[PDB]
DNA sequence: AGGAATCCATTACT
DNA sequence: AAACGGAGACCTGGTCTCAATCTGCGTGTTC
DNA sequence: AGATTGAGACCAGGTCTCCGTTTCATGAGTCTTTCCCGCACGAGCGGGGGTGATCCC
DNA sequence: GGGATCACCCCCGCTCGTGCGGGAAAGACAGTAATGGATTCCT
């Protein structure tokens, strides 16, 4: 039960005969269709009818992404065609016997060194909030940003001191990449467990479980280099960029998201970040083959 | 193949009906001509180009010029000109006609001749019968509109019914009719809404234009004419 | 009442001015209007002869889903349907 | 460097009000002779082209087709170049509208005009005349009111005015 | 019982105090408004509305007209705000018997010697037909003109005999002043008597006392010199113009007109034109004064 | 509100789903977005596409697009599908335009109560034939009952017409056929499958959580395009059929006859409001200035951007 | 359904290839559609804010006996009202 | 007697 | 005198090609 | 690789005065009757939206 | 009572119908012109 989430950059898509052939910048694939079950189309890409076909068989799931997955611009059909993690998806939502139970868990997931699963959730807010706040201050110390109160404003994105604009401009960056995947897979982004009433509600809870391990030390780190003036909503975003390279944040929240939903283990299907140039000898055996 | 016949001036079918086209447009201090076969009135700051087709009277006030060319270019159109002055209108002018067909002429010199024709339009006139510079606009605007819709369909300003003996006898007997109807209470409102440093002539057109389109005032000139004519 | 608007340009001065007795115009060889449908061939018919060497289109209110239709001729931006529906096509030299 | 010279006419001018009545053209190309005509039945005609032409239900019936199968052959050998013509953008409208009535399908080719060019050498007056621009390049013959006819006129415009 | 209709070609107009201002290139003129009954004004000419005010007030008449009256393109006010010709121009349309004793007056104007009480209507209409088929023809021949018929082309006049245009030409010609003196008169032209049912009807019905003097002899005249490759059109104008400049002719329509609606001899109001530069000898006495 | 950037607007901007078209055809050309502008490069020129006036935009055989024409098309709510030869072959779309999801949290717990589900599948069903009384079956003979109705319904148009009929129904999952009734009829329902496949994104219903259809991931579009394909896109395809001639593109004819039909049908007005009836939504004027919030089992929903600690 | 015109000089070509999205382009520089007021005005709010150094002007139906209102900002043909009728007014040298 | 000029009869055209 | 029309006059806003730089437009524990 | 910004060169076309040239583009010896075409008007109506009753909690 | 369910208008956009005021198109209205047959003259 292994996802591929091909990411693909800066290339023109087709199909020779029965297999997806792809016309980069650097060279010519030929990945088979079989293998591709999640695409991830980065900027600069195109695509043609006839691999549409091809890939519309296989049931694999395309998703317009930024690079690297950055930003989730539009999304296909589901992996595999499958949808047995939304339905389940929609019966945990539904009722709150099960709403509690993935609230506490993630709850849980972000709280190591403490179980608060039976405490009240109103204090919840209050612990998580402290918790932030904590992460806030300590993470401030280390890299020695002064830092009092974290206020923004939607409609003025360049205004107000520059952490909290590179805070925000990291984040949008981190929900890109899990957007991608829970469309990819199948997740309906509107059925949010903690967050309700957006149709990014899913989308802020289940990043919620990533705010404080990836984003936010890595707005207060390049903040802390960055000088006045500098754009720092891309240069936020580039370095954000960095840490999704290695795709191990993909693989990360990948096997989260049905362990939140009560998968069993082995409904537990892996996604693995193929890359075409990334694993070279990865792919060879598979009968693969590349032009230059 | 191509099948076409004479351009470069407008027959009366390309022209809309009288009722399509505006009320009344105002002109001061400008130098009208035509240019590249358009009408144009000539301010100090520049020059503004008249729609002269969707525009049923012209006025002109004081110390404004107009190009013997523009007459006959408006007079293709059909719309009327009238010369507004002080104390009143001075003088009249119209082009020759919008419809061809002259039965409401005809019955019009009908009804004008028989001393009993003329008894029975001046009873059915009365049933639906029933500062200065400012009553003055009021007064101008409605005759000029008036006066375009009767030389529009052919109508003879000479033959009046009450108003008579004059040139624009006919003009002074429909005019009159919707006089204490529209204008006075939009004058009366004017004089009772009025501010100083603020252009009168400007306003009080303003308000009776609004007047005339809210009432459909010119919606019922033809029709009015028409049930009175019975055509 | 519905609207229509005629563009023109590299046309002779005259119908320029011409049309200015109907139709405003807003800038260089652009017309707007608000006339009756028996109005709108008599203007295009003038349009369609004293029009001269040069370019010109109309746009009107039309009964069309989209709320308009278009009419162009030897124009660099051709007209063509797309099932009932009117598109700018614009031909590569 | 491929053109097509369509010459048609209907019997007025309406979109929804009017039909097609007789099509012919020819592709000026390469100097090779391929004189198409066709002509489509029917049983009113209004009197104006009547006196100006002579059309009769008769005439209509017995050498007239059906209006989808002349338009298909149409669409079928018009599809590789442009449609050229005096006066063509006119007919072109109208002729591409009927192919939406009976679903022909996209027709593509430029909407350049003969006439448009020709007014051009003399931008005098607002009016012109077919027998005006014919006698003005020498082309004596008046007009036969035929496909074939006014394709070969058409044919002699294009060779001797040349804008293109 | 004196009426001046002045024609002002190629200048403007003004007053400085009480009298009109010809601009003309060759001098200045200062004509008081007083004497003026009727201001004819031609091709490329000005007014302002502060000259026209005093026009108003003094009951003059404005016309705007081609040259000298070639055509007509509009007017306003008649005579000093007088309705005595319409009134009864209005009574002799509507009574049959006066429209009758109209006609006829109208063919005895163009043929004394032939008997007209006993005609009728259609009789008129069938002897003018007659007499002008036999006017036609034997006037054709005498100028060598092959006048194969008369056919006009309301549409597309270009196309025909020379003839065709010069006789059509001719025939507007006069239809232009005689609108203009017939509404500077007073009267409308709906109200015809044998013609009828257009808007020129009465003009139609007058038109016809001169179209056998005027139009005709100068149509086939230029009709016979006409050349290939030539407007005859413009031609046939240009001579109508030259034609209508003597006034003897508009002497005509105002006594004719005045004999036509039974006006009296003392109720009869002679007019003459009044040229600006060829009758300053006679305006002299009337403070009439020349400045160049 | 925020600067306005080329390529992005908000949903205030954009107008509502029933003021909108139907969708557009393009074979055989490239799509891309040169100076902001979605654009189709085909043989001859170039072609502008209003998005914003725009259902769906349908790709035929021989289409490309690349990553940045998509994007600009994900902005204004446009539906992607790609409709080749048997049938569509795969579905794509961006973001939901409308930022409420309270169409969508009824949808899923409409979905679980089987007596919820139950009674919308006879609300659905009730739509499709209103002259029957179906409030007792349960569903493994809906299939079999709506089922027969199509199956004769298109037997009975076959015969009118007098086009053959294979008795091969039409099943979007891998569509086969070749003969001139095929693709008269199969891209008929694709043109209804687009405007759908746009709606259930523009108002934010999960493409893949429908009733009488489960087992794959585009499940609710196959249970409410039903709705319709019997109604209006059947009768079309096979007026189009029956009058096909010869050696002539039926795919341009049979499309244009969907939009008359369509147009006249008045479907978004109709359409947007059987969505509504389906799922029961009452009709109130919420203003929704708060659309996020987090959910609180214990107190209705507490706002967000609030520090809790203290 | 008031119909809605766009005409535009010197603008940045990024807003002349933005704006397609909403109405078709019958000559350079001159956009035309059907919207409501709602939505225009929005339009407005787009242009206003990407023009810049440029000039723009727009119809639209109104209650005024010619039919529409003028729209214009930074514009050469500025418009002036005569007794409520919006006419182009074009200054000269 | 026959044609031909004339006249009348007549349709026909302006 | 006005106005058109042409032949000049030179105007410039748009179209196009060319590197160069970019992958993108950013609230959800802000009060 | 697909796309945007900019600098660069381009230039057809809008605009200008000057110059020449017109004073305009062309029917109605007869109206009357019966036609045709129209978009005009009202008014019929659907159709829901809003409003108003019952129906269900 | 409130929400939920089943029905109340209004009325206004929408559709359609006649229909009216315009076409155009013929068909009337008189004496001559022109053609041909009867009459008369001529071979």
């Amino acid at each position: 039960d292994r996802a591929t989430f091909i990411y693909i950059e800066h290339a023109k898509i087709n199909r020779v005969d029965s297999a997806v052939t792809v016309a980069e910048a650097k060279g010519v694939v030929r990945i088979p269709a079989a293998m591709i079950g999640v695409l991830l189309l980065g900027p600069g890409t195109d695509i043609s009818h006839r691999a549409v076909e091809l890939l519309g068989d296989t049931g694999t799931a395309l998703v317009w992404v930024g690079e690297q997955g950055v930003r989730y611009y539009a999304s296909g059909r589901a992996l595999a065609r499958s949808t047995r993690f939304l339905v389940k998806q929609a019966e945990l939502v539904t009722n709150e016997r099960s709403r509690l139970r993935v609230a506490r868990r993630m709850y849980q997931m972000r709280f190591p060194t403490e179980d608060v699963s039976k405490l009240t959730m109103q204090q919840l807010r209050s612990h998580e909030g402290a918790r932030v706040r904590r992460k806030y201050r300590e993470l401030s110390k280390k890299y020695n940003v002064p830092w009092k109160k974290r206020v923004y404003n939607p409609d003025d994105f360049a205004g107000g001191d520059p952490i909290n604009q590179a805070l925000s401009a990291a984040h949008v960056a981190l929900y890109g990449l899990v957007h991608s995947v829970v469309a990819a897979l199948g997740l309906s982004p509107g059925l949010g467990f903690v967050h309700t009433g957006h149709d990014r509600s899913f989308i802020y809870d289940v990043a919620d479980l990533y705010k404080a391990e990836i984003t936010v030390p890595i707005a207060f780190a390049v903040a802390a280099e960055a000088e006045e003036g500098q754009d720092i909503g891309q240069l936020a975003r580039l370095r954000t960029r960095d840490a999704f390279v290695d795709g191990k944040i993909l693989k990360r929240m990948v096997k989260d998201l049905q362990t939140l939903l009560e998968i069993p283990e082995e409904g537990q299907i892996e996604a693995e970040p193929l890359s075409l140039w990334d694993d070279k000898e990865k792919l060879v055996p598979y009968g693969v083959n590349y032009s230059e | 193949m191509a099948g076409p016949i004479i351009a470069g001036k407008s027959e009366s079918s390309e022209l809309p009906r009288v009722e399509d086209r505006a009320t009344f447009i105002y002109i001061e201090h400008a130098k009208i001509n035509r240019v590249d076969s358009a009408v144009t009135v000539a301010e100090a700051k520049g020059v503004v180009r008249i729609p002269a087709a969707m525009i049923g009277v012209l006025l002109l006030g004081p110390g404004t010029d107009i190009s013997h060319r523009a007459v006959e270019l408006l007079g293709d159109t059909g719309t009327a000109l009238v010369w507004v002055g002080e104390q009143g209108v001075r003088y009249y002018a119209s082009g020759r006609a919008l419809a061809r067909s002259t039965r409401f002429l005809v019955k019009q010199a009908e009804l004008v001749t028989n001393e009993r024709s003329r008894l029975r339009v001046a009873r059915r006139m009365y049933q639906m019968r029933f500062i200065n510079q400012a009553l003055s606009a009021a007064h101008v605007a409605l005759y000029g509109l008036v006066h375009s819709v009767v030389a529009a369909l052919g109508l003879s300003p000479g033959l009046g019914f009450v108003h008579t003996g004059h040139d624009r006898s006919f003009i002074y007997d429909v005019a009159d009719l919707y006089k204490a109807e529209i204008t006075v209470p939009i004058a009366f409102a004017v004089a009772a809404e009025a501010e100083e440093g603020q252009d009168i002539g400007q306003l009080a057109r303003l308000r009776t234009r609004d007047a005339f389109v809210d009432g459909k005032i010119l919606k019922r000139m033809v029709k009015d004419l028409q049930t009175l004519l019975e055509i | 009442m519905p609207m229509t608007v005629i563009t023109l340009k590299n046309v002779p001065q005259s119908l320029r001015g011409d049309l200015t007795r109907w139709m405003q115009e807003i800038a260089t060889g652009v017309y707007v209007g608000n006339f009756n449908s028996r109005i709108r061939e008599y203007l295009w018919r003038r349009v369609q002869e004293t029009m001269g060497a040069g370019e010109a289109s109309m746009c009107f209110a039309a009964r069309n889903e989209l709320g308009y239709d278009f009419l162009t001729e030897n124009a660099s931006r051709s007209v063509i349907d797309y099932d009932g529906l009117p598109l700018i096509f614009i031909p590569k030299e | 460097i491929r053109y097509v010279v369509i010459d048609i006419e209907t019997d007025g001018k309406d979109a929804k009000r009017n039909h097609i009545l007789e099509i012919g053209a020819i592709r000026c190309e390469d100097g090779k002779e391929t004189h198409f005509t066709a002509l489509i039945s029917g049983d009113a005609v209004p009197p104006s082209i009547t006196k100006l032409t002579g059309i009769t239900a008769t005439l209509l019936q017995k050498e007239g087709q059906e209006e989808k199968k002349v338009l298909t052959a149409f669409r079928e050998f018009i599809g590789d170049d442009d449609l050229v013509g005096y006066h063509v953008s006119f007919d072109i409208e109208f002729l591409r509208q009927a192919f939406k009535k009976y679903g022909l399908g996209y027709l593509k080719n430029k909407t350049h005009d003969l006439l448009r060019i020709v007014k051009k050498e003399q931008l005098f007056q607002a009016d012109y005349k077919l027998e005006t621009s014919l006698q003005s390049y020498g082309i004596h013959k008046k007009v036969p009111h035929r496909a074939l006819g006014d394709a070969e006129l058409v044919k002699c415009l294009a060779k001797k005015l040349n804008k293109f």
